[PDB]
RNA sequence: GGGCAAGAACAGGUCAGUGAUGCCCUUAGAUGGUAUGGGCUGCACGCGCACUACAGUGGUCACAGCAGAAACAAAUAGAAGUAAAUGUGAUCGAGAGGGAAUGAGCACUGUAAUGUGCACAGGAACGAGGAAUUGCUAGUAAUCGUUAUCUCAUUAAGAAG
RNA sequence: GCGAUAAAUUUAAAGGAAAUUGACGGAAGAACACCACAAGGAGUGGAGUGUGCGGCUUAAUUUGACUCAACGCGGGACAGCUUACCAUACCCGAUGGCCGUGUGAGCGUAGUACGCGAUAGGUCAGAGAGUGGUGCAUGGCCGUUAACGACGAGUGGGGUG
């Protein structure tokens, strides 16, 4: 997918710290919360769906992408944080 | 494309003094870090970073 | 004056509008993307729809003057913009009507002219149309301009007002 | 010419009988309408140009649509983009199993010894993508019948139906 190492944490952390992702398809612009290149969180996002870990919605020109419950944990495991940490979303 | 040769366990960077102690082999670029050598080849010393090639007078 | 507008139909049109879609096909030497160019605009020829005409109920010069309403840096020949038919006086006198193909120029938009504007030359058919054929009953037809409407970097002889 | 009267062969029904609903009539009778006419008015068909369509040419001149209801139509006024077509060049690959890998999978290079490192290796399954095909596999939306007077439900009546 082409990604850095230093990328694809930058994405994991910010798919925990907020359960959900939201990107414009068909752009070269960089995504305004990570400075990465769309197409590559996108990308990189479409393995976590075919995974079955996260749910994706497809509206006009936006990808909206939503981490299930049954999958905080593997992303939990995959980032090793403490058992204690939980999403925004997540009281 | 053409196909990738693959020189094994690199430790040809080095050379060692009796004492034990090591200091790199082949001579180490100004502008890419100390850490990155550099290669010989007939008129030619080159480099990684930046791949400048200078050339030899001789 | 518009707008909304039965039931039933049609193997009527669109998979080239669609993260609407079944099935077949291709899928790193791609029928997927991207970039630089070329074409879509080629020309013996037959057709459909529009635009200017064939003059005197005209052409040219200047002067006024009126819409739907309200938006307009500057510019010394000239190089987008707030009507036009029209009203008065002059002029021209029966191809001084008409502006097609073309020359060396002068600018503008643009990443790129091949596109557009301007000046000078040039001056084709056409002298009211065979067989046929299309709308239209009143502020209608026909005439005359205009779009802070749509296309639109620049381009309307197209639609929609 | 008449009277009287066979076989071989062929075939699933027969313009067989009466009635019913439609479609049609160079049948009758009512209505209606400048996409009909009468009474009129302006044109189109002829010329030059703008634009679309066929034919032919080309490396490619990408393509749908054909009586009304194809042909300034696909919001189709294409220099790039649009763009599907042609010439050259560059770029990429859900997941899962197996195998193989930091003693280095693979990548960059003035390609061989230097820089970067799991990211992007091979093979079987299996995804996804496509202005690729089929509107005679569809949904949706349109156009046309038609802007026409018709349109079905419940209860009663008649007929074997
Ligand atoms: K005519
Ligand atoms: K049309
Ligand atoms: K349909
Ligand atoms: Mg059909
Ligand atoms: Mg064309
Ligand atoms: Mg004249
Ligand atoms: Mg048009
Ligand atoms: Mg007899
Ligand atoms: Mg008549
Ligand atoms: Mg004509
Ligand atoms: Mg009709
Ligand atoms: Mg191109
Ligand atoms: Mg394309
Ligand atoms: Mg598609
Ligand atoms: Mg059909
Ligand atoms: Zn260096």
């Amino acid at each position: 997918m082409q990604l850095s190492r230093e990328d694809q944490v930058a994405i994991r952390k910010y798919l925990f710290r907020e359960s959900i992702c939201l990107v414009k398809d068909k752009d070269n612009g960089n995504h305004p919360e990570l400075n990465i290149n769309n197409k590559q969180v996108m990308k990189f996002l479409r393995s976590y769906v075919s995974r079955g870990l996260v749910e994706k919605v497809f509206v006009w020109q936006h990808a909206y992408f939503l981490l299930k419950s049954e999958g905080v944990d593997v992303l939990r495991e995959e980032l090793y944080l403490d058992e204690t940490e939980v999403p925004l979303t997540y009281m | 494309k053409p196909k990738q040769d693959i020189k094994q366990i690199i430790l040809t960077q080095f050379s060692v003094n009796k004492d034990g102690e090591c200091k790199p082999l082949r001579n180490s670029c100004s502008t890419c870090g100390p850490s990155v050598f550099l290669g010989r080849s007939g008129n030619k010393e080159y480099c990684g970073r930046c791949y400048t090639v200078a050339i030899l007078n001789k």
